[PDB]
């Protein structure tokens, strides 16, 4: 037997739920091929530290 | 703190001006 | 109370009175924002 | 002799033992102690100065001590509070007459008795010891004058003191970001240089070469590597009354404003420092090349090549530039 | 115990690394000249009443 919350929910927010998701998806698959999107750690390490930096200056 | 709430404004400005 | 009377002091220490009360409203009228605190810091 | 040393060092050992745990109270012991130390006997001095130096680095606090006169106060409200700022008072006080005492007797015409000329190196020693931790106190500037004096005699390779101040030097530009500091540093040295006709060691002109505010790096340069709890779980937390949370949330609230602010007024002012800075080098290099010393072009040069885009023979010298593992000279080689 | 000369206060306080050899053409800097410029410095750069009544770049363009 179907719950009532789950009846509310389908009822009220499943369509723009899905719609949202299917939205990251298709996002998530046309960023993937491109370049220039990386996270601050990832930039942080790419950077280096302060050392690293003067060694690839040197 | 501030004071000067102890002077009102005429009796501040009256003794100002003795100085 | 203090039966005492004095004559240029009592004008001395008015004068301070109102010197330091002027400089206790400079200070709160300034402080009205944080960054002239931080400045007043260093 | 021998026993008077030996009981003079132990009346020094109760006396720093006294002001140590609680220096509050035992404030006329700190007196005492800062007394001995402009005591015509060299042992005296030289112990008691020398003793001094931990007993500043641990009590001097993290601020910047006021003038707090009691005029503007009037308050005369206080048990422990005014212990406080009696303790604070005299600790300016003999923190004052410990630094002029360094000041004298660092300067040695390096003509007198070899007593003399020892208790000036230990004077400087001291001095340079102190400055490490006390930067961010009062009278920070005769210090670094006494310390810049020493280190620009025109001849330095016979001081055994001064790479150890070329190496703090160093370390106090290099640490510094917003330039103060640098600035401070900066315009005793600019005095002292125009006094000497701009005249020397190359290793001295070298400590320019470590200003930070004179460097950009990557705006998202990777850090140290800190692991810290993120907060403290809600399970094991301390009860709190109603006034207290609320008292909490005040100061949280006043806490974020004045962050937003330090943070804000750091960025404006580390801009000026570095404008007047760039002025104040670029004028000691120009000045230099006037002068044309052919002991110091090359330092000049490489200093030009780095600070330039800021703005609008290895034998021959000692004390290589810090970090020169990694710093590799671009204009001043071999 | 040990029985040492010093106190174990006075062997810990005395033993610490600052007493390290520790045991019981030419110029002098001109403090006159250093004044002067000083002094000239700051004539060059710029009373009974009280307060209250008498207030009443080289990194400008960087490549960066």
């Amino acid at each position: 037997k179907v719950s009532k919350s789950t009846k509310k929910f389908q009822s009220k927010h499943l369509k723009h739920t899905l719609d949202q998701r299917r939205k990251e998806k298709i996002q998530k698959k046309r960023i993937q091929g491109r370049r220039g999107n990386k996270t601050d750690q990832e930039k942080a390490d790419a950077a280096g530290t302060r050392e690293q930096q003067q060694l690839k200056k040197s | 703190l501030s004071r000067y709430v102890k002077w009102p404004e005429y009796v501040r400005v009256q003794r100002q001006k003795k100085i | 109370m203090i039966k005492d009377k004095d004559s240029a002091a009592d004008a001395d220490d008015l004068e301070s009175e109102l010197n330091a009360m002027y400089s206790d409203y400079k200070t709160r009228r300034s402080e009205r924002d944080a960054k002239f605190r931080a400045k007043q810091a260093r | 002799t021998e026993e008077k040393i030996l009981q003079l060092k132990e009346d020094i050992a109760d006396l720093v033992t006294k002001v140590m745990e609680e220096p509050e109270e035992n404030t006329a012991a700190l007196g005492r102690l800062c007394k001995m130390v402009e005591s015509k006997n060299p042992n005296t001095c030289k112990f008691s100065m020398l003793a001094l130096v931990p007993v500043f680095k641990s009590i001097i606090p993290g601020y910047r001590i006021r003038p707090l006169t009691e005029t503007e106060k009037k308050e005369k409200v206080s048990k422990e509070v005014s212990k406080l700022r009696n303790f604070e008072q005299a600790l300016v006080y003999n923190y004052k007459n410990y630094v002029g005492r360094l000041q004298s007797l660092s300067k040695t015409p390096s003509n007198a008795a070899p007593i003399q000329v020892s208790l000036g190196i230990l004077a400087t020693q001291a001095a340079k010891e102190l400055i490490s931790t006390a930067s961010h106190f009062n009278f920070r500037t005769d210090i670094f004058t006494l310390l810049l004096r020493r280190i620009c005699k025109p001849r330095i390779s016979t001081d055994p003191t001064s790479i150890q101040i070329i190496q703090t030097f160093e370390t106090l530009l290099n640490e510094d970001e917003e330039g103060s500091i640098s600035f401070e540093i900066l315009r005793i040295f600019n005095k002292i240089l125009k006094t000497r006709n701009f005249n020397i060691e190359e290793s001295v002109l070298n400590m320019l070469l470590s200003l930070d505010v004179l460097h950009d790096y990557d705006p998202n340069t990777k850090l140290k590597g800190n692991v810290s709890a993120p907060k403290l779980k809600k399970k094991d937390r301390v009860h709190l009354s109603k006034k207290q949370r609320k008292a909490r949330k005040e100061m949280q609230q006043i806490e974020e404003e004045m962050r937003n602010a330090e943070q804000a007024v750091s960025a404006e002012e580390r801009e000026r420092n570095q404008s007047e800075i760039l002025k104040i080098v670029f004028t000691i290099y120009l000045n230099i090349l006037k002068n044309n010393a052919k002991t110091l072009i090359g330092s000049v040069l490489e200093g030009l090549t780095k600070f330039g885009n800021m703005a609008n023979y290895r034998s021959l010298r000692l004390a290589d530039p810090l970090n020169n593992e990694i710093i590799k000279p671009s204009v001043n080689v071999s | 115990e040990g029985d040492h000369k010093l106190s174990s206060k006075a062997r810990m306080i005395f033993n610490d690394p600052i007493f390290n050899n520790v045991e019981p053409f030419d110029s002098d800097y001109d403090s006159e000249e250093e004044k002067n410029q000083t002094k000239k410095e700051k004539h060059s750069r710029d009373e009974n009443l009280p307060d209250w009544f008498l207030e009443d770049a080289m990194n400008a363009r960087p490549i960066k």
